[PDB]
């Protein structure tokens, strides 16, 4: 479904590990009282 | 390997590719068990 | 000359002096061990690795 690959940050340790890859759950929750249309299924298929 | 599955999806929706193989493969010898045990990766046995 | 055994100040800065391959002028005893690496573990985990071993 999906697949990503982050680095991190600067640093002087190339094998301490860091937490890059949380870039994969970054979503912006400023207008977040209503819901989007385009998650429900039966929009999308609607549009389609 | 991770990274190797990123590489092969994005070449195949590019439409590069229908099919890729895709993995990874290391091997063990004398020289990387002892360069890992200087930087103190590895489990020290005696220790164990 | 007299005698006298080695002092545990000479020999704590020689130890840090060569692991960081510096002469002894160029690193203060007055920095810390954390200061003097920079951002390195693994020279850091080295240098308490030797002092645990020497004294
Ligand atoms: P530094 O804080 O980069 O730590 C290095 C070590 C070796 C401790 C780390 O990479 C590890 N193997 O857990």
């Amino acid at each position: 479904a999906m697949a990503a690959t982050a680095t991190d940050k600067i640093g002087r340790s190339v094998p301490a590990p860091g937490k890059g890859i949380l870039t994969t759950a970054r979503e912006h929750h400023s207008s977040v009282k209503y819901a989007s249309p385009n998650l429900n299924m039966k929009y999308r298929k609607r549009q389609l | 390997s991770v990274e190797s599955v990123d590489i092969g999806v994005e070449t195949i929706l590019s439409g590069k590719a229908r099919i890729c193989i895709v993995g990874g493969y290391d091997d063990f010898q004398e020289e990387g068990s002892f360069e890992f045990g200087n930087m103190k990766a590895t489990s020290n046995t005696l220790e164990e | 000359i007299a005698d006298e055994p080695v002092k545990a100040s000479l020999l704590l800065h020689v130890l840090v002096a060569h692991k960081l391959k510096k002469s002894l002028d160029s690193i203060p005893m007055s920095k810390t061990i954390k200061d003097l690496v920079g951002g390195k573990s693994t020279v850091q985990n080295e240098i308490l690795g030797d002092l645990g071993k020497e004294f």
